């Protein structure tokens, strides 16, 4: 508890000692943590040296004593979070202090992460004046090297709290939020990675070598479709290694933050490092190298359309998987999952990934290793984890390939373990709503809002991507899904979720985001099985799917336009954080899907139960998906009725003035946006196909007619607004149809038509490129001239 | 007042967004091809007519290259002569991957039913003026110099029927045409111990002013 | 008890080698690679005299400025002083003396070894009349039965050292020193291969003089030990899918963790759990080369290629005369 020498006694003693280590942290001996944790200015390099050896000794036990110690552990592990000054002094340390206290940090940080750290800028501006003056200029040290690798860990512990965007593409890579005053900081950083990576990759540049042939010498770099790498490139240095690996990670994680031109990542002789680097015999090079090529790709617009840097990267991506030990931030199972979701939701029907897998024979022993882990005879968490990740990535081949479907549909012992999953996750439920009070009661006096989520929760999920899957094709959802098992799980599965949302509260935002993440999967699956020629619809309705859609659309949660009662302000300072636009969006997306080609009793008995103004609720939402399929049930809704066209006109008359500015003012360069417009066109064909007062009425405005003209007269040169989109020209001409089709005031229409001057649109677009466009404008003028006599 | 327009809080924005996925969604449909056209007509079997009714599903045609295996058309198609009720799917010939002869086609379990042999093949479309008009190793020559097969008057396809509509046949195919300008369908049946060109033609019948969609999540 | 296959006479095996005995002498009836590989077994050994003298001798020593940097970087009189602390059957005092040079990290499953050999040390230094088992029983407890619980092999090791202990034919083998021998061995090359990342660094920055005995340049040595097998997710396989062959739930089939909460505030990954694919692939070749075959001394594995051709071309009956003196 004292004496230099006696420290290094006890040091001595403890080295490998598991039970001395333990035996140290009980009643009569605790008293050298007051010692320990006690590290001030002028004590001596030594005795700071010692007493850091001796801490960082002491606290390196395995989980089963950490067990036995109980919470003394952590209390001195937060107490060395906070009640330690070594790093306001880093630049004042000596390098010895300064890289064990780095080495007691990193410990720190590996056994218990959640505790806040509250000098992570003195760490980094010590990192970035020790990088820029002595590692930059030559005149460092070992223990100035080795700190600084201890520093490029830590700085890639850091969880980083990135930004959240509800309006942002879903299969993009998330970048972090950054303000002004962390934006220097950010840049400074950033550039002392970049000339890390830049010197220490500058003296093995000199060993790229490839021999290529080009169709049609040296010091031209002419063309590089060869899908040929150049040979290895091997850093015999270790600690060269660890910088280059660490850096380049960090500097992946910064350097599409920093506004410049003739960037790294831009760089022709980079790229072909890099690539070089793909064959190194060190498996932390080669994922980093697997990482920076593939980073554009997810960052990046445009990038997508380079499949052949993607045939030559997917071998290696391949090879990634057979490595025994691997860094805890390369999953290749996320990797090839991103890159498989990237191209099925940008380019589907060509899936440049899928069929380079196909082709090579890669997929079929994927199928193989999934069915393997489902056959597996005892299971624990890893085996769970790799049996979820084998599922999502199945999901993933199955979202846009009936190949695939059937592939996987032939099974005939899937279907099984998909309702023994969602089985278990609805029993689960039932049971910890039932012992809901005993588990309040019990946990309410220091877990009050702070409790773990149901482990099942990313099995449940990628068992329900996959159903979501699944459920895309007729043929699957007429013959081999026809089952009512597994639309009683799905309407069970959104009970029990919305109840447990409305009744344990209780249990924080981490048990309840995956809960709330699970209905909305399970409504974008239902939305499937509910249209019609699919034989479950009827199954879906009398068992009740509108009642469930209305209370969840009438929650003040979900409907911001509804207030809270005074019993619920506990549930609302609880629920407050919790994103639901995906529930949202997929209830009005169901209701859309029942609301199409059915008949005005239907319609009407809808509109009984889920009332009018409450559609009207979400017309102006933030989110665009939730605006766009509103727009869409109004459209199915309006579809063939005037009852409900005189209601949607009575709710506003300034109906024409608000869908103007709607189409004004959205974007056509956004899906959903666009989305919403071919909507709001359509409702006014809808509306204009009634009778002869709301041709009328159409007519009359003003607004809307210079819409139909600036829609009009796009071609394939002048495409600045609307693209020149085919879908919204036959919107406005189907417009047209219907205000001119069905005997008087039709050829004062036509009259008005011609002076504002669409008559002469109309005969420009005869010369279009789209066939459909072209026969339909040819058919609409010659209308008009008949008409015109 | 003015609830809907002064209460209108949704950011708008005008700036160049992240990547454009606005596009190469290839869902295209047609005038007469959509998801919910009808059509009437006879099929003639010796010299006995039937008659029969078409009503589609689903249609999504393909503007790009496509490696995928998901039906082109797909819809229902009644017989009469009792009544039998069958769901078919279809698939288009596009010049490329889905040539005219079934030898270009894929090797697929999807894709095997669609399959005879090329002479076949040859006597069963030359019966079309369109595809006499359009003009073995000579087709596979000429043929990769057409481009857009979908701007063309004339689109040629493949029908097969997959099982019977309420609660889930025969094992031939259609040989169809379907012509762009005034949507008249034109088809053959084949089987191999069938009887021989055994005609199929069929009108647009058309409610029908007013639109409605659906969409696969 | 004849050849046959194929007989080499003195004249005839003097041409085969005379083949190829240029070949040694361009990559570089002269080998003049021998001086370098005479001074990495010298260094690697830790024989200290020898070493200083063929450095000398070389040309990499002009003084004793020299000679002091020269001992320093290579730790020859530390390694040396370590193995004869181990070899004199002296544990305690060797591992504090590692402890105290090369740092706490060395010794934290070679720890467990220099236990059993403590344990045994003090066996025979009593024998050369139970409360000594009484203490010794104790010793095991404290010290080795949780280093041995993480296996079976440290399990009967302990088992047949308590087994000595109990005794007033393995026994016999451990009971001997030649145990202390090779332990001392296996401690020496350790040493070397955990300070081999300083002499890189002090050699590459530090603009010295002095070369890299271990890994000559154009090669490649990583301080990872990595292992990659065909038999997992790759192409070898056909084009052939396995069926699920389980009808049983997966929840019917199936704690360590511990759930922890707070106390801007950083945060770091949670790592628990993120080795699920290598705990797992083993229930559905590695770097040999260039991880650990450069930290043996390279005349030790040049006799072992040589006795292995040896015996190799005795049995598939060809003759070749050996090598006398």
């Amino acid at each position: 508890a004292y004496s230099l020498e006696n420290l290094k006694k006890i040091s001595n003693s403890l080295v490998g000692d598991q039970l001395a280590k333990v035996d140290y942290f009980l009643a009569p001996k605790c008293q050298i943590f007051q010692c320990l944790l006690s590290i001030e200015q002028s004590d001596g390099v030594e005795l700071k040296n010692a007493k850091l050896d001796l801490l960082y000794t002491l606290l390196h036990l395995e989980p089963q004593q950490r067990d036995i110690v109980g919470t003394y552990y952590f209390d001195i592990v937060s107490a060395i979070y906070k009640s330690m000054s070594l790093a306001s002094s880093f630049t004042k340390n000596n390098s010895s202090t300064n890289y064990k206290y780095i080495k007691l940090l990193n410990l720190c940080a590996g056994v218990y992460p959640n505790c806040g750290f509250p000098d992570l800028q003195y760490l980094q501006n010590g990192f970035i004046q020790l990088v820029n003056h002595k590692f930059l200029r030559s005149k460092c040290k070992i223990d100035e090297v080795v700190t600084i690798i201890e520093l490029l860990k830590l700085f890639l512990l850091v969880d980083e709290k990135n930004c959240s965007d509800f309006n942002k593409s879903k299969f993009m890579e998330e970048e972090r939020e950054v303000t002004e005053t962390s934006h220097y900081q950010d840049f400074k950083m950033a550039e002392s990675l970049e000339h890390i990576i830049v010197k220490i990759s500058s003296k093995y540049l000199d060993q790229i070598s490839l021999k290529y042939i080009v169709r049609l010498p040296f010091d031209n770099k002419g063309v590089d479709c060869t899908r040929a790498i150049p040979k290895k490139i091997n850093i015999s240095n270790m600690y060269d290694s660890s910088l280059l690996s660490l850096a380049l990670l960090l500097y992946l994680r910064y350097h599409y933050m920093i506004p410049g031109d003739r960037k790294l990542r831009n760089d022709a002789t980079f790229k072909m490092f890099v690539l070089g680097l793909l064959k190194s015999n060190d498996v932390n090079i080669r994922c980093v190298a697997l990482k920076f090529l593939l980073q554009p790709y997810f960052t990046e617009d445009k990038k997508w359309e380079d499949t052949r840097t993607l045939e030559k990267i997917l071998p290696y991506l391949v090879k990634s998987f057979n490595y025994d030990p691997l860094p805890w931030w390369f999953d290749p199972f996320d990797m090839l999952d991103s890159l498989i979701v990237l191209y099925n939701e940008i380019t589907p029907m060509n899936n440049p990934v899928l069929t380079t897998l196909a082709h090579t024979n890669v997929i079929f022993c994927i199928l193989s290793r999934f069915a393997q882990c489902l056959s597996l005879p005892q299971h624990n968490e890893a085996t769970l984890k790799t049996t979820t990740k084998f599922i999502k990535i199945c999901a993933s081949f199955a979202a846009s390939d009936e190949k695939y479907r059937l592939l996987l549909l032939n099974d005939t012992l899937l279907l099984n373990h998909l309702e023994y999953g969602l089985e278990s996750h609805i029993t689960l439920i039932q049971d910890f709503i039932s012992l809901k009070d005993e588990i309040k009661e019990t946990t309410t006096e220091s877990h009050s809002m702070c409790l773990p989520p149901i482990y099942d929760h990313d099995f449940v999920a990628a068992w329900l991507l996959l159903l979501k899957s699944f459920s895309r094709s007729v043929s699957a959802l007429r013959t081999t899904l026809k089952r009512n098992k597994i639309a009683q799980l799905l309407l069970q599965i959104l009970s029990k979720t919305y109840t447990l949302t409305k009744e344990c509260y209780f249990a924080g935002q981490d048990f309840m985001k995956p809960e709330i993440m699970i209905m909305g999967i399970t409504l974008g699956s239902i939305c499937n099985f509910v249209v019609e020629f699919s034989n479950l619809q009827s199954f879906m309705l009398r068992n009740g799917i509108i009642d469930i859609i209305e209370k969840m659309l009438t929650d003040p949660l979900f409907n911001s336009k509804k207030a809270w009662d005074d019993n619920e302000d506990e549930r609302r300072i609880a629920l407050q954080g919790i994103p639901v636009h995906e529930v949202k969006a997929n209830s009005l997306w169901v209701l859309r899907h029942l609301m199409y080609n059915c008949q005005n009793e239907e319609k009407f008995q809808l509109l009984a139960k889920i009332p009018m103004n409450l559609i009207l609720d979400f017309i102006n939402d933030p989110c665009w998906a939730v605006q766009a399929q509103c727009f869409q049930l109004l459209r199915n809704l309006t579809c063939n009725s005037r009852k409900i066209v005189n209601i949607l006109l009575e709710k506003f008359t300034y109906l024409f003035e608000f869908l103007a500015k709607k189409m004004r003012l959205l974007n056509p360069l956004d899906t959903q946006q666009k989305k919403a417009m071919e909507g709001i066109l359509y409702i006014i064909v809808n509306l204009a196909a009634v009778n002869e007062n709301k041709k009328q009425l159409v007519i009359e405005q003003d607004e809307i007619l210079n819409i139909m003209s600036e829609i009009l007269v796009e071609t394939t040169t002048d495409s600045s607004s609307y693209g020149n989109d085919s879908n919204l020209k036959l919107a406005c001409l189907w417009v047209l149809n219907n205000l001119l089709w069905n005997t008087r005031a039709t050829v004062e229409r036509c009259r008005k038509l011609v002076e504002v001057g669409l008559y002469d649109l109309v005969r420009k677009n005869i010369t279009d490129e789209s066939l459909s466009v072209r026969e339909k404008a040819r058919t609409l003028l010659y209308h008009m001239d008949l008409l015109l006599k | 007042r003015k609830k809907y327009i002064v209460e209108d809080q949704s950011p708008y924005s005008s700036e160049n967004p992240v990547i454009v996925t606005s596009s190469y969604n290839h869902t295209v449909c047609t005038n007469y091809l959509r998801p919910r056209m009808q059509f009437t007509g006879y099929q003639i079997s010796g010299y006995k007519r039937y008659q029969v009714t078409v009503n589609l599903k689903t249609v999504d045609l393909p503007k790009k290259d496509c490696t995928s295996l998901s039906p082109h058309l797909s819809g229902f198609l009644s017989i009469r002569g009792p009544e039998i009720s069958t769901y078919f799917e279809a698939y288009a010939v596009n010049h490329k991957e889905l040539g005219f002869l079934s030898s270009s086609w894929k090797d697929e379990p999807v894709l095997n039913e669609f399959k005879a042999t090329d002479q076949t093949d040859l006597e069963h479309w030359i019966n079309f003026p369109s595809f006499r008009q359009l003009f073995i190793s000579r087709i596979f020559s000429q043929e990769k110099q057409f481009d857009n097969y979908l701007n063309e008057r004339f689109i040629f396809m493949k029908w097969k029927e997959k099982f019977l509509v309420p609660d889930a046949s025969y094992d031939g195919f259609y040989y169809i045409v379907h012509d762009q300008v005034t949507g008249n369908i034109q088809g053959f049946y084949y089987h191999q111990d069938a009887e021989k060109f055994q005609q199929l033609e069929l009108v647009p019948s058309l409610v029908e002013s007013s639109d409605c969609s659906f969409e696969f999540a | 008890f004849t050849y046959g296959k194929k007989c080499f006479t003195k004249e005839e095996w003097k041409e085969q080698v005379a083949k190829y005995s240029a070949m040694g002498e361009l990559y570089a009836p002269i080998e003049p690679t021998l001086p370098r590989l005479l001074l990495n077994y010298f260094v690697s050994m830790a024989y200290e005299d020898s070493s200083i003298r063929m450095a000398k001798e070389l040309g990499f020593i002009r003084n004793n400025k020299d000679i002091a940097v020269f001992n320093d970087l290579y730790k020859i009189k530390e390694r040396f002083h370590i193995k004869h602390l181990i070899k004199l059957g002296r544990i305690n005092e060797a591992m504090e003396e590692i402890n105290s040079i090369f740092g706490l990290e060395v010794l934290e499953d070679l720890h467990f070894k220099l236990l059993l050999l403590n344990l045994i040390e003090m066996i025979r230094s009593h024998h050369q009349s139970n409360d000594f088992i009484l203490n010794l029983i104790q010793y095991s407890q404290n010290k080795l039965a949780i280093k041995a619980s993480s296996s079976v092999k440290k399990m009967q090791e302990l088992e047949l050292a308590m087994t000595l202990l109990l005794f007033p034919k393995s026994l016999q083998n451990l009971y001997s020193i030649s145990l202390r021998s090779k332990i001392a061995d296996l401690v020496n090359e350790k040493l070397l291969k955990f300070i081999h990342p300083r002499i890189q660094f002090e050699i590459s920055n530090n603009n010295s003089k002095f070369p890299d005995l271990l890994n000559s340049d154009k090669k490649i040595i990583t301080q990872n030990f990595t292992v990659y097998n065909n038999n997992l997710v790759n192409g070898s396989n056909g084009t052939k899918i396995t069926h699920i062959s389980s009808d049983q739930p997966i929840n019917e089939k199936m704690a360590n963790s511990v759930w922890l909460n707070q106390r801007a505030a950083t945060t770091f990954h949670n790592l628990e759990n993120k080795n699920y694919w290598n705990q797992t692939s083993e229930l559905l070749f590695n770097n040999y080369y260039s991880s650990e075959f450069p930290y043996e001394p390279r005349l030790t594995q040049i006799m072992k290629l040589w006795c292995w051709c040896e015996n190799q071309l005795h049995h598939n009956q060809i003759g070749v005369p050996r090598v006398e003196n």
